[PDB]
RNA sequence: AAAAUGAAGACAUUUUAACGAGUAAGGAAACGAAAUGGCGUAAGGACAACAAAAGUAGUAAAGAUUUAAAGUAAUUUAGAU
RNA sequence: AUAAACAUACUUUGAAUCGGCCAAGUCUGGUAAGCAGGACUGGCGAUGCGGGAUGAACCGAACGUCGAGAUAAAGUGCCAAA
RNA sequence: GGAAAACUUAAAAGAACUUUGGAAAAAGAGUGAAAAGAGCUUGAAAGAGUAAUAUGUGAACGGAUAAUUUAUAAGAAAAAU
């Protein structure tokens, strides 16, 4: 699988990237889209906070049944939740990605998550049985996510 | 080029329908229009006649939500604003920006009373009007359906009536003394020569 | 010399239900239902093709520049048309290799013949060359 | 001799057909554009046929306000018609107005019922030649009481001067 | 500088009660209250000049002007028809157009 | 429809006049003054650099995505990747 | 008297169709029906356009793509051109 | 009773060593004309994700006419006597 963007200058940035990855797609999808754009320091403190229900993310696509939460003021999203599986799974990804930069020997308090996007995957079935002789589908939702870390400068 | 100064119309012995319809056509037109004293409109009937209307008007209601339902706004301002609202496009912008440009006050507030009012001969109640048909003022009528603050128009009226009479009373004063020195410079000899152009086309 | 091109309608007449549905292609195809609104002529959809669209016969066919399109395969097929220059203009198939597009347009120079395909399949010399 | 609808032209050492001729006997022609002939000159005193004829307002003397143009609101004084061109040559006296001696359309001008009159203005120059020799070319492509106020002011309209009732 | 024109509203296009025909436009030039009064406005030019916020890195004009001519009255409340070179844009109907004094016929 | 011209031009000739709505339905092909005019899919037989190396193609085919052009339209043509 | 030569007379082969509906200075049964059935004609079906706010049938009028004008039914306080 | 499932490349030359990770894998590195990377020729539509641009009160989409913005796009000749 591809990356969907190419850094502007491959020197100054670091990737990451999984692919099949056993996390539900419309939560994964809601927790990159918090922390796009961040330092990545910033961002490791926010996944580490929402592990232990101390920061939302909000779920302002997938909101169909979503409860409502205190901490989800100011984002003008009425809906969040702290998915754990899928902020775990990106901490592992930003801590690779991080290591790939220290490799490339750039700074690691400089880098931001400049691109990070999440594509579907193929799914797995499984049989869930109905009354009346009935046989179900139980798939799965797995991902792709892709992580590129670059440098900030002025413009 | 840019018409920024504003309309400013006299609802005192007006029609309120009548002045709408002009009202209405003049704000297409990019007009801006103040009607101040919306009160003292004049519409045709007495004051039964015009109430079995009133209450047939708000027998109209959504009968599983009356909030949702026809608002039935009863301060003489708002009876004017519907009669003219209802002669203006609906559902575009045309329509709202018309009805952007259009004020209506129960009196004449601050920076409105020091400006030229204006008349709608077409809409003037002793010309469309027998003489002998009762009317009724829609401040009256306001009053007999709920609207509070009938009295409170009628203080303010009152003390810009008094406030208006000194400043005529000086400004007749001015005038007349500034008449009269008018008269002796048009009979004086040095100016002479710039009397007979005026006096040629007649302004003297 | 070039005449005054008039066009009666120069949108496109897009098929009716072409816009909801994607299975419905573009591609004009006459209404023939018997309650339809396009083919009866309502007011507001009434735009069909009539031959009374067609464009004037003198000026048919002809490219803004003024010329009628000639297609030609080598340097050849640019003789037929090397006596009337000021009627037609050359046109490169699209199959043409860059090398055969290179003799087609030194030679319709010598000829004097308009090509509109001149800038197909140039080399990289387009930055730092 | 040539076929009319053949011109050749020189080839850069490219391949050519057996048919057409090698380029030392291959003269270039340079390219012609221009089919048509310009104006003809004729004499200073003749007027052209492509006269305007004036209206009965215009008369040598009258006071014009200029409505168009650059001098818009300005007034000036109609001297004589331009023979070869239909336009009017007017002065809006310079030490008053400011307007300089001028062509003007006469579809731009207003002829007010003031008459100034002046006959022995001395309009020798004052021609085709005048105006085309102070005229600025670009660089090609190769290479009475009250009346002195009258006239020093612009004309507007006031409020309440409707035009369809105003007469001047 | 000076006032060399008449202000005249864009009142809309000729029209029907559920049609519009966007090729002559309706004015209403102020002072003219009778078609009476329309004959000297008869052939006269109108301008609809508008503003344009244009940016800096642009040398488009801040002012255009789209330019017609009123071309016979409409009714007898001196309403005039006048044909532009572009059709005006809807979006300026109730705005204030220039009904100057030229071509003049005085 | 009627006149005129007619071995090849060309835009299915030139001129004049009248006409042009439409469900079911009909108007197969060919027919020089053409007894309707055309677009597209695939396969078979031919033709396709006229002077003895004769349509295009690794100097990038078919296909795919779009940008523009021609045609009233079915559709075609060309550029870029 | 008036009109009629792209007039007139056709011959052959063949498609679809025979569930109809409306109007009325018309009729029959019925208390009556936006009911049932008929004589003559015009329409809708097959038909869009302008007007009657809206409407298969009402009024004007039937349609290649457009520009400019005089109009028809019908309208001219505002929505809405007058 | 009774299916589905064809294709890497010319040749496996099918990455092989380092760092991060429990591992699967990822990032470098390398092979190859080209990753075409084994879910492997091309790779459409429906469905998503990212980036750029634009809009907004009880549907959305279409058409005529202009305005704004963007894009495309027309020239090297030349007067009188």
């Amino acid at each position: 699988v591809k990356y969907c963007a190419k850094p502007v200058n491959v020197a100054k940035a670091a990737q990451a990237r999984g692919d099949n990855l056993k996390v539900h797609f419309k939560n994964t999808y809601e927790t990159a889209d918090a922390i796009r754009g961040m330092k990545v320091a910033r961002a490791q403190e926010f996944l580490k906070n929402v592990i232990i229900k101390k920061e939302i993310v909000p779920f302002r696509k997938h909101n169909g049944g979503v409860g409502r939460k205190a901490q989800c003021k100011g984002l003008n999203c009425a809906f969040g939740r702290w998915p754990v599986k899928s902020a775990q799974f990106i901490l592992k990804l930003l801590k690779n990605a991080v290591d790939n930069a220290k490799a490339k020997g750039l700074n690691t308090a400089l880098l931001t998550v400049s691109h990070i996007a999440v594509q579907e995957a193929r799914s797995s079935r499984r049989r869930l049985y109905r009354a009346h002789g009935s046989i179900n589908s139980f798939s799965s939702s797995p991902c792709h996510i892709e992580l590129i870390l670059t440098e900030k400068e002025k413009k | 080029s840019t018409n920024n100064k504003v309309t400013v119309i006299d609802c005192h012995g007006h029609v309120l329908g009548r002045v709408a319809s002009v009202v209405a056509k003049h704000l297409l037109l990019g007009q801006k229009f103040v009607l101040v004293r919306c009160e003292d409109l004049q519409v045709c009937g007495t004051l039964k006649m015009r109430l079995v209307q009133w209450e047939l008007y708000q027998r109209k209601r959504v009968n599983t939500n009356p909030t949702r339902g026809a608002f039935h706004h009863r301060s003489p301002a708002d009876m004017v604003r519907k009669a003219v609202r209802g002669m203006l496009p609906k559902n575009n912008y045309r329509g709202k920006l018309a009805l952007k440009n259009l004020k209506c006050f129960e009196g004449c507030p601050a920076p409105y009373d020091k400006m030229k009012k204006s008349s709608i001969p077409e809409a003037a109640a002793i010309y469309s009007f027998n003489p002998t048909r009762k009317r009724t003022l829609l401040g009256e009528l306001g009053t007999a359906v709920g609207w509070k603050y009938a009295d409170v128009v009628a203080k303010n009226e009152a003390e810009r009536k008094e406030r208006a009479a000194k400043w005529y009373a000086a400004k007749q004063l001015k005038q007349k003394a500034v008449a009269e020195a008018k008269e002796k410079i048009l009979a004086d000899e040095k100016y002479k020569a710039k009397v007979a152009i005026l006096k040629k086309f007649g302004y003297a | 010399i070039k005449p005054k091109i008039v066009k009666k309608y120069t949108g496109h007449f897009k098929r009716f239900d072409s816009n909801r549905f994607l299975r419905v292609k573009a591609s004009w195809r006459v209404p023939r239902g018997i309650d339809n609104r396009l083919r009866r002529k309502f007011k507001g959809t009434n735009l069909l093709p009539k031959i009374g669209y067609g464009s004037a016969k003198a000026t048919r066919n002809m490219l803004p520049c003024g010329l009628y399109k000639f297609p030609v395969r080598n340097t050849t097929d640019l003789e037929m048309i090397m006596m009337q220059n000021r009627k037609y203009a050359a046109e490169i198939s699209h199959a043409v290799s860059a090398k055969k597009r290179q003799e087609i347009i030194q030679r319709a120079k010598i000829l004097n013949i308009r090509v509109l395909n001149a800038d197909a399949r140039i080399k990289k010399q387009e930055v730092a060359q | 001799s040539a076929p009319q609808w053949f011109v050749p032209v020189k080839a850069g050492d490219a391949k050519v057909p057996a048919y057409y001729p090698t380029d030392d006997m291959i003269q270039e022609q340079k390219k012609k554009l221009r089919t048509r002939k310009g104006a003809k000159i004729t004499a200073l005193d003749k007027p052209a046929w492509n006269l305007e004829k004036l209206r009965k307002s215009i008369v040598p003397g009258a006071i014009l306000i200029i409505v168009a143009g650059k001098y818009a609101g300005k007034k000036v004084v109609f001297l004589k018609q331009c023979i070869k061109s239909g336009a009017l040559i007017v002065t809006g006296p310079f030490k008053i107005n400011g307007v300089p001696l001028m062509r003007i359309n006469q579809r731009y001008v207003i002829a007010t019922s003031q008459k100034v009159d002046v006959s022995k203005v001395d309009t020798t120059g004052v021609d085709v030649k005048f105006f085309k020799k102070i005229a600025i070319k670009k660089a090609a492509f190769g290479k009475v009481p009250y009346l002195k106020e009258y006239m020093a002011s612009y004309f507007t309209l006031k409020n309440g001067d409707h035009p369809h009732l105003l007469k001047f | 500088k000076c006032r060399l024109h008449v202000n005249a509203v864009f009142m809309g296009f000729q029209r029907a009660q559920r049609n519009q025909y966007p090729n002559v436009a309706l004015l209403q030039i102020s002072g003219v209250n009778t078609k009476e009064d329309t004959p000297f406005y008869i052939g006269k030019r109108v301008a609809y000049v508008y503003k344009v916020n244009v940016k800096k890195g642009s040398n488009k004009p801040a002012i255009r002007a789209i330019f017609g001519k009123i071309v016979a009255p409409h009714g007898n409340h001196g309403v005039v028809k006048a044909r532009f070179l572009h059709n005006l844009p809807p979006k300026a109907m109730g705005q204030n157009l220039k009904v100057f004094l030229y071509p003049s016929n005085i």
